[PDB]
């Protein structure tokens, strides 16, 4: 079942970011037409839980139990881009028709050069000025915070108004002598 | 612009999804770019964290610099500590009615 | 570095097939391959497959069966038999020399251009306006719609009303002059 | 209003009024 | 009805989610990532981990520092106790 375990990973990955995608697009329908009375903190929520769920499994399905990328060659069956009606029951969401010379340049890395561009354009702009606070900055401040968030209410698992004593004492008091001899 | 917007994100969503489910059915030295996107986003961290303490202190500086009528915390007391206290029944607080005394009509 | 060019073949792959490949490298011109590939010493005597994997030679090989686009030309050279060391393809597709790596650069493409997108997202929100002491405390469908103080108790006209139509049947429109 | 005002149906009654406030 | 009991449950929830933003967002904020640990790529995977901050730490971030004030304001205003029992400014 080795086999199976990498398939199961394409099919999670595939299927959480189909869902992220439908639900940006129900919710894109309702920020549309009421553009009045739309907060920033109800559609941070949104934007929020839509990226982040799908973010965290999209790098947690390649860096956990995953075959070797080096020994395995992509390689498709054939090379056929014919539009057949008994092939669009084999992705369910996406890859409705798939053609050859109709998309020179669609589907490449999803292109959208910032960082290979920004770092070959500035390639050279510091060279014995620091290397020392990038790479070794990992043990300037450790720990900040993470030591006193679990000792003040985790830790411990309130004045008293009532006195239980002093209730069922004064009642047997009150009506007799019930005790004082 | 927000429906250009909203479907200009709509249709960024698709062409991912579409790109990763075409990639998933196929599969079936000096550079430092990560110490540029670290600076960057601690810039960026920086920044959002100026821009919230000057909302902070420019939206609501109010009562801190002179006291003026403003309902937030400043007015809404005046009347409620002469008249009445904190009530509601939709938005309504202390009607002034004597029935403490009336006893006549509500 | 040399992988980011999006050159093609086009004619100096007069073929793009297990052998052909070879010799189509052996002759890079202008975009087929490297020009540092075993070019050269594949078309010192002909259009061959020697130099793709059988003699000692950097040729755009057979890296494995692809006779429909393009062979997935890896730049196939070591002392023993059976190995190619990748760098890219010239392989046609997605039209194309890409860099022939795994899912890595592909799907680390893909979140570059959607954080191209995120960034774009974040900032555009941004500095539209912000809630202050009042929510954009500045500056010192609400005025009316129907009717504010609207009592009912004489509403009773109401149960009245619940006679007319009935004193008296509605005549017929449909007609929007 | 212009567009068609082809409001036609029946009802012509109902209150379409509101004063909902003393506590009830 | 006992609206105490809501008002301590909010209160709670605004400062969990204070304690939560304040170290939700330190997975960046301690390290460069000055080594190469993952597995798949560290060019094109990397690279991307720390430019997609909207996506990944910049979106805890925008609320985080907006909806504290935005709580404080409402926990200030919708109890306006004035309940010192005595009412102290009455026999004056």
């Amino acid at each position: 079942r080795e086999e199976k375990q990498l398939e199961a990973s394409l099919d999670a990955l595939l299927s959480q970011v189909a869902d992220l995608k439908n639900s940006l697009g129900s919710f894109i329908c309702k920020l549309e037409n009421e553009y009045g009375r739309l907060t920033w903190p109800s559609v941070l929520d949104s934007f929020a839980l839509l990226s982040g769920q799908l973010n965290t499994l999209n790098k947690v399905l390649k860096h956990e139990k995953t075959p070797l990328f080096r020994n395995q060659v992509i390689i498709p069956l054939v090379l056929s881009p014919d539009r057949d009606e008994d092939l669009m029951r084999q992705t369910e969401g996406r890859v409705p028709v798939f053609s050859h010379e109709v998309v020179p340049d669609h589907l490449r890395t999803k292109p959208d050069p910032e960082v290979e561009e920004q770092e070959k354009q500035l390639t050279t702009d510091a060279a014995r000025i620091g290397a020392d606070a990038a790479q070794k900055q990992i043990q300037s401040l450790n720990k900040m915070c993470s030591n006193l968030l679990e000792k003040i209410s985790k830790e411990e698992r309130n004045k008293q108004t009532f006195n239980p004593t002093d209730t069922n004492a004064l009642v047997a008091a009150v009506a007799f002598g019930k005790g004082l001899s | 612009w927000p429906w250009d917007s909203v479907r200009n994100n709509l249709r960024s969503a698709l062409t991912e999804m579409c790109v990763l489910y075409d990639v998933l059915s196929i599969v079936r030295n000096p550079q430092t770019l990560q110490l540029i996107s670290k600076k960057k986003s601690l810039a960026g961290a920086a920044q959002i964290l100026l821009k919230g303490a000057e909302r902070l202190t420019k939206s609501v500086t109010e009562n801190q610099e002179n006291k003026l009528q403003r309902d937030f915390n400043s007015e809404l007391l005046r009347l409620r500590q002469h008249w009445k206290l904190r009530k509601v029944g939709d938005k309504i607080l202390g009607d002034l009615s004597y029935r403490s005394a009336g006893s006549l009509f509500p | 570095n040399l992988l980011g060019i999006s050159w093609v073949d086009s004619s100096w792959i007069p073929i793009l097939n297990s052998g052909s490949v070879l010799d189509y490298f052996s002759e890079r011109s202008n975009p087929f391959y490297d020009r540092t590939c075993n070019n050269e010493v594949v078309k010192m005597q002909r259009l061959t497959l020697e130099h793709l994997n059988q003699m000692v030679g950097i040729e755009y090989i057979l890296l494995h069966a692809q006779e429909p686009i393009l062979f997935i030309i890896r730049k196939q050279q070591r002392q023993s038999p059976a190995q190619v060391i990748p760098l890219a393809d010239y392989y046609i597709i997605a039209g194309v020399i890409y860099q022939a790596p795994d899912l890595g650069s592909v799907i680390n493409s893909r979140v570059l251009t959607a954080v191209h997108g995120i960034q774009s997202a974040f900032d555009e929100a941004m500095s539209y306006c912000r809630y202050h002491p009042s929510k954009g405390y500045w500056w010192h469908k609400a005025k009316r719609k129907e009717e504010p103080s609207s009592i009912f108790q004489r509403q009773r006209v109401d149960a009245l009303l619940l006679d007319l139509r009935q004193k008296f049947p509605p005549k017929f429109v449909q007609l929007k002059p | 209003y212009y567009k068609f005002p082809k409001k036609k149906d029946v009802e012509f009654l109902p209150p379409q009024l509101p004063s909902d406030k003393f506590k009830d | 009805q006992s609206k105490e009991t809501l008002l301590q449950s909010y209160n709670k929830r605004l400062k969990d989610d204070i304690k939560s933003i304040m170290d939700n967002f330190t997975e960046i904020i301690k390290t460069a990532k000055i080594e190469d640990e993952t597995q798949v790529s560290r060019a094109t995977q990397g690279e991307q981990d720390n430019y997609e901050m909207h996506v990944r730490a910049a979106n805890i971030v925008r609320a985080g520092e907006s909806l504290m004030k935005l709580v404080s304001d409402l926990k200030q205003f919708l109890i306006l106790n004035d309940f010192p029992s005595v009412n102290e400014a009455i026999d004056q």
